[PDB]
């Protein structure tokens, strides 16, 4: 979930 | 070099795992239940989220390896949006489980009025429209910004750029995190306490110990939840208040609670469909 | 007290009888015809709208439509072509176990655990089918019901007794006695002159619907017998029972020809039927799906796997051309 | 005791009743099989032209 | 394609609809089967239970549930013929006359050795495995009464204890209950019949969610 960002 | 290495592994392992699991459950159902029962339906609602959100996962791994985005802004988009909408869905599909589970179990006389699979399905469609409410605006709002070696994804932001990051990041924590939590503990706390009275299971030592089982697996699915999501929404909430420098330990720690939350929805297959006592009677 | 031993003396002489009488068994003589072979009956139609165990089918004379009963508590009469629901009659007691369609197609007959058979009018005025007769004593239950006309119907019942009946009147005519046991099934003969009835005596008697006397018993299987149907020219029978075998029953040799069992077979019948040749006979069992024997060879020909449970009905249409089969996972099959 | 005498006349009416010899009542069975063989579309498949399944 | 058999074809989805509508009532309507042997108490307790406050099919609601009970004593056939019928039915209802020890006479008929064996011969019996016996056990008062006269040695010769009606009910309730040789698939509720604010009804209404309740857990795959 906490990816790309 | 060995960090890289080694979150490249951990998203691997992950995602052929989580894709393989989430597949057999689908051939599994369609081959053998047909989706005839309610919590058919809900499985199959729940490896179809939970394959999707795991399909994420090599193109974050790119991403992190190549420092850049090769795929191009449509295939960003997408990915976002895929993201958001899966997360939200996965986790709305664990909220009517456990609801479902209650209903059965703490509510029998109205059980026989609701728990049919038109209302399965029902349920299932309108959990998927309401995860579009933030699957889209993700969608729309998704960009591709360019920096002197580097294409990144993001989001465009609306001003006041602060207040819109902390809108999203807590709507996001409310919403996936705290609301989940609370339905499936009381829904649980309530299921075993209503269990603890039935006569089939408060008996002889062999349904005392089909009681024990039944709660050794509320609350291992309960943990295993809390404790896959617990760690990255922590760290989120944490990064988003002070400033952490960036090395070796904070990297490693950022993509192994990335990898615990995808573990999740590689992990929900066998507790909900391989630990089912029906689906291991399809010999 | 003599009276005993004098019926067991006419019992010896009728056995001795009959053991003179037999020289060939169906074995000797049709061994040197060819065999059917291998026959795949595939399904072409599958009826749904039942949310209950079923229990009876019979099929209409047009060989189109077809009357099937249910525990919920609906007959419905469907268009086996189209597969249409031509009709739906709810029934006032959902305890139904046998159910016929009259040979005119203007009645339907449904009875079961509520002592009462319930004859239905189909093609009448004012649109919906309505309750004609309620033709009552009984005083067990109705296992099988089957129409001679449009006012005379043959039922068989759980007390012991057969029963025909006149609908218009709802009075008996004349009463079959002499079973000790529940009747099961019924068969009239293509003539409908005579009828013959099986008991869980493990016995089958012929009863002559003109004066209401037993004029045969047939006995050899050793548990109760809940099927039976005529061969097409009336000259022979066939039995199912739970003994998981069946047999074929002559009426003018009046003892047992052939018998159809086998090893890997150990539940008993619900359900069995004739093709029109008579050269085929289905058996309904318990092992969720159906058998096809060679009524000459005893041989299994084919199996109708299909069902997921207890198949309870077995038919044929009057022209033959396809078999409908009805078991308690709430589906009719039909197969060609 | 009404039962036995009952019992005894219904033995007596199916004593006295001829007998055809299983060689002939199975024959007739096997002849009423072949004769009606061509007009059974289970034991003779019917193409699906006129097959109306 | 015709216009009758588009016709046709809209009769049978309304027919259909109508059959789609009856089945998800008859699904959650409750259906007990009631048994018990002659004068036992069976006609008293469906009486009582609705108006305490052939076939004879008895519907009624109590706390928003269906009970549709089942009684087929007046009928006279072999019970393994018919009783195939009442497979997957939720609950049986059996009747038992707790005082009849001493009254054996139907047609030395031993009728509470006639209830010993119709209890085994249905709570054994292979369509009923999985389904579980509200034991119902009539006119206690009668057995307080009676006991205190007629010793139950009369009816049960390995019986012993004091003859009052405690140890007696209880001494009953143990030798009905013994003859389940399936105690981990199906369980038997006992109780005491009594004309007060239906106490009869919410026994069963309880049995009825208890067994509901393990339904519904083989359903959601937890058993």
């Amino acid at each position: 979930y906490x990816g790309f960002x | 070099m060995v960090t890289a290495i080694t979150i490249m592994a951990l998203y691997s392992i992950v995602c052929v795992v989580g894709l393989f699991g989430n597949f057999l459950v689908m051939y599994v159902i369609v081959r053998y239940t047909k989706m005839k029962t309610a919590t058919n339906i809900y499985i199959f609602n729940l490896a179809l989220a939970d394959a999707l959100a795991t399909s994420t996962l090599p193109f974050q791994s790119v991403n992190y390896l190549m420092g850049t985005w090769p795929f191009g802004n449509i295939l960003c988009k997408i990915v976002i949006s895929i993201d958001y909408y899966n997360m939200f869905t996965s986790i709305f599909t664990l909220c009517t489980m456990s609801v479902d589970r209650y209903i059965a179990v703490c509510h029998p006389v109205k059980a026989l009025d609701f728990r049919t699979p038109r209302n399965a399905k029902i349920v299932n469609v309108c959990n998927w429209i309401l995860s579009s409410a933030i699957g889209l605006p993700v969608m729309f709002m998704a960009t591709t910004k360019y920096r002197q070696g580097s294409i990144d994804c993001t989001l465009t932001f609306s001003h006041p750029t602060w207040y819109w990051e902390n809108l999203l990041k807590i709507c996001v924590f409310i919403f996936a995190f705290i609301m989940p939590v609370l339905i499936i503990t009381v829904c649980y706390g309530l299921m075993i306490l209503r269990l603890k009275s039935v006569r089939m299971l408060s008996g002889s030592k062999e349904k005392d110990r089909n009681l024990r089982r039944i709660t050794r697996m509320v609350l291992v699915v309960v943990a295993v939840f809390i404790v896959c999501w617990t760690p990255i929404h922590i760290y989120v909430i944490i990064k988003a208040l002070i400033t952490i420098p960036e090395t070796t330990f904070q990297t490693v720690s950022w993509h192994f609670c990335i990898a615990l939350g995808y573990t999740n929805s590689c992990l929900n297959p066998v507790l909900y469909a391989f630990l089912d006592e029906n689906f291991k009677r399809c010999f | 007290d003599q009276l005993r031993q004098e019926a067991e003396q006419l019992k010896n002489q009728i056995r001795d009888a009959r053991k003179a009488c037999a020289d060939a068994t169906l074995s000797q003589i049709t061994n040197n015809i060819d065999p059917v072979g291998r026959i795949q009956m595939r399904t072409r139609r599958t009826l749904r709208g039942h949310l209950a165990k079923i229990y009876a089918m019979h099929w209409g004379t047009d060989s189109r439509l077809l009357v099937s009963a249910s525990q919920d508590g609906k007959l419905i009469i469907w268009d086996s072509y189209t597969t249409n629901k031509v009709h739906a009659i709810p029934l006032r007691s959902s305890w139904v176990m046998t159910c016929a369609y009259a040979p005119s197609g203007n009645y339907v007959a449904c009875g079961g655990l509520d002592n009462i058979c319930s004859i239905y009018n189909l093609k009448t005025r004012e649109g919906n089918v309505r309750v004609s007769r309620e033709l009552a004593g009984h005083t067990g239950y109705l296992s099988c019901c089957r129409f001679l006309d449009d006012n005379q119907i043959v039922t068989s019942s759980g007390d012991t007794t057969c029963a025909l009946w006149d609908i218009e009147t709802g009075q008996q005519t004349t009463t079959f006695t002499g079973h000790t046991g529940d009747v099961m099934s019924l068969s009239l003969a293509p003539d409908t002159r005579l009828f013959v009835s099986g008991a869980c005596d493990a016995s089958a008697k012929l009863w002559d619907v003109r004066e209401g006397m037993c004029r045969q018993t047939f006995t050899g299987h050793e548990s109760d017998i809940n099927a039976i149907c005529f061969f097409p020219n009336g000259n022979a029978f066939a039995t199912g029972s739970d003994d998981a075998t069946c047999r074929l029953f002559d009426l003018r040799a009046d003892q047992e020809l052939m018998t159809y069992s086998h090893d890997n077979i150990i539940c008993g019948i619900t359900s069995v039927s004739f093709s029109k040749s008579g050269r085929l006979l289905l058996a309904g069992y318990d092992d969720f799906n159906c058998n096809v024997w060679d009524a000459l060879k005893a041989d299994r020909a084919g199996v109708l796997a299909g069902h997921d449970n207890r198949v309870s009905c077995l038919g044929v249409t009057d022209d033959g051309m396809a078999v409908a089969t009805g078991s308690w996972d709430s589906f009719l099959k039909i197969w060609n | 005791i009404a039962q036995a005498r009952k019992l005894v006349e219904q033995l007596k009416m199916e004593a006295n009743i001829d007998r055809i010899k299983v060689s002939k009542a199975a024959a007739d069975l096997m002849a009423y099989c072949e004769a009606h063989a061509k007009e059974d579309p289970l034991l003779t498949p019917v193409p699906a032209s006129e097959n109306p399944f | 394609l015709s216009a009758e058999d588009k016709a046709a074809v809209e009769r049978s989805k309304m027919i259909d609809r109508n059959l789609r509508e009856d089945g998800e009532k008859q699904r959650r309507e409750i259906k007990l089967l009631l048994l018990g042997t002659s004068n036992s108490g069976k006609n008293t307790i469906v009486k009582q239970m609705k108006i305490i406050h052939g076939i004879v099919e008895n519907k009624f609601t109590f706390k928003e549930l269906t009970f549709k009970m089942v009684d087929v004593g007046a009928q006279r056939s072999e019970r393994k013929k018919w009783i195939h019928c009442f497979e997957g039915v939720t609950a049986i209802i059996f009747c038992v006359e707790l005082s009849g020890y001493d009254l054996k006479l139907y047609e030395q008929t031993s009728r509470m050795a006639a209830s010993l064996k119709l209890f085994d011969s249905i709570c054994n019996n292979k369509w009923f495995i999985d389904t579980s016996l509200i034991l119902f056990l009539n006119k206690k008062d009668l057995l307080a009464e009676k006991i205190r006269r007629i010793p139950l040695t009369i009816c049960f010769p390995e019986y012993k204890g004091q003859n009052t009606y405690e140890e007696a009910a209880v001494y009953i309730q143990r030798q009905f209950e013994d003859l389940n040789r399936n105690k981990e698939t199906k369980e038997i509720y006992s109780h005491f019949t009594c004309s007060t604010d239906t106490s009869n009804i919410q026994f069963v209404f309880d049995a009825v969610t208890d067994v509901i309740i393990q339904n519904n857990l083989k359903y959601i795959g937890l058993c």
